[PDB]
């Protein structure tokens, strides 16, 4: 690792400089290198990370939608045939996405997960896993999509279940674990019904908890119970 | 797209 | 070069897709192995040559800034020291930068100004030479930085004396050569008066020539003439 | 910043 020689603490630092700039690979390449040190990540530590990466693969994913599309328009009837290049191209921003997805994997695989013991942390991590899983699930085609999709639902359901026996309905990262858990019904895994209901139960449950929060924690989960209605109000 | 976080 | 087995013409289409991408990075990639091809330039690979590179390098400098803003705060009294990692990733970011700077010197340097015999492409590179030596001389702090200083100077004068004698005052390129030379005057040179009687004597010329223009030729001078009228707002 | 082209 490049990052090998520079001090925890230092990488810890530049990662939060690296946001204040807006240089998220240079961020993520951080948080690598922090990761690597071999410690747990404190809670702090575990949002550089995902801010991080969340970035960047989000980058790559916007590009890979915009290639796709011009890549099937340029396969529709009546299409000027214009060479290999759009479909090399879309493949090589495809490659380096997989490759940022397997980094993090990775990352998680060697070794936060096995050493996560509370829920907050594992939690965290299983969502990570099931979230990079699904990256890599919208842009597979071949004798492993369907692998790649269980191992996102596999990851989600163990996050699930934790969450639910360990943390309140209330819960910031219960809340955002369920959101991209129906999404990735909704938009994965075919099972729209199924993102709906999750979406719902998980807003309900939310609300009748909310009694129990202070101010600011009340705001932090209001904000994410407004994303579960705003997808339903997206899928109904 | 839908949100995620 | 890494683009040296790839097509001229393919690495012009990739470019073009980068852009649609917002993948500017690859972009500037894509054009640069094309410059490396050798041939000369037409008006829209120009054009998308330095959209690539002003991209990259635009992010670059905004970064630069945030990170120099946070470096002099830490060197105000009463500061608490936090060590050496604001100044490292300043510099690291300022490599970076000074790097695609030099690239693109290199491109123009090899063989691009050299070719270049019509107005419209000499006066565009020229042009480009004394912007990528104004984006090293915003970060110079050494032996060099006057050197730096006059290097753009230079390549501003040659790119505004052949623009005066070649192109009419409502040409998109002299206008936005007139709008650079004139921001170098104002923040780089110290010259805030040279500053402003250029933007004003350039609004001014081209303002009594665009009643020879069509609609389309008007819309494309007016723009630029707005923003020589914004930056005189800004300084008086 | 002023505005360049
Ligand atoms: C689990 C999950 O995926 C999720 C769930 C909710 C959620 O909500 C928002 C508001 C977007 C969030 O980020 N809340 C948050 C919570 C706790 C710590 C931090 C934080 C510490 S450091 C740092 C930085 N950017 N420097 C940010 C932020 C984000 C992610
Ligand atoms: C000389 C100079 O620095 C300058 C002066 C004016 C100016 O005005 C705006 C409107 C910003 C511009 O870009 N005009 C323009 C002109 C001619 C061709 C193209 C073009 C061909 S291809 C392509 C692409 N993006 N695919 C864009 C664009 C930009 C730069």
């Amino acid at each position: 690792g490049a990052m090998g020689s520079m001090e925890r603490a230092s990488l810890i630092q530049k990662a939060k400089l690296a946001e204040q700039a807006e240089r998220y690979e240079d961020m993520a390449a951080f948080m690598k290198g922090a990761v690597e040190k071999g410690e747990e990540l404190s809670c702090e530590e575990r949002n550089l990370l995902s801010v991080a990466y969340k970035n960047v693969v989000g980058g790559q994913r916007a590009a890979w939608r915009v290639l796709s599309s011009i890549e099937q328009k340029s396969n529709e009837e009546g299409s000027e045939e214009k060479g290999p290049e759009v479909r090399e191209y879309r493949e090589k921003v495809e490659t380096e996405l997989q490759g940022v997805c397997d980094t993090v994997l990775g990352l998680l695989d060697s070794h936060l997960i096995k050493e996560a013991g509370d829920a907050e942390s594992r939690v965290f991590y299983l969502k990570m896993k099931g979230d990079y899983y699904r990256y890599l699930a919208e842009v597979a085609t071949g004798d492993d999509k369907k692998r790649i999709i269980d191992s996102a639902r596999s990851a989600y359901q163990e996050a699930m279940d934790i969450s639910k026996k360990e943390m309140p309905p209330t819960n910031p990262i219960r809340l955002g674990l369920a959101l991209n858990f129906s999404v990735f019904h909704y938009e994965i895994a075919n099972s729209p019904e199924e993102a709906i209901s999750l979406a719902k139960t998980t807003f309900d449950e939310a609300m009748a908890d909310l009694h129990t929060l202070s101010e600011d924690s009340y705001k932090d989960s209001t904000l994410i119970m407004q994303l579960l209605r705003d997808n339903l109000t997206l899928w109904t | 797209f839908p949100a995620t976080v």
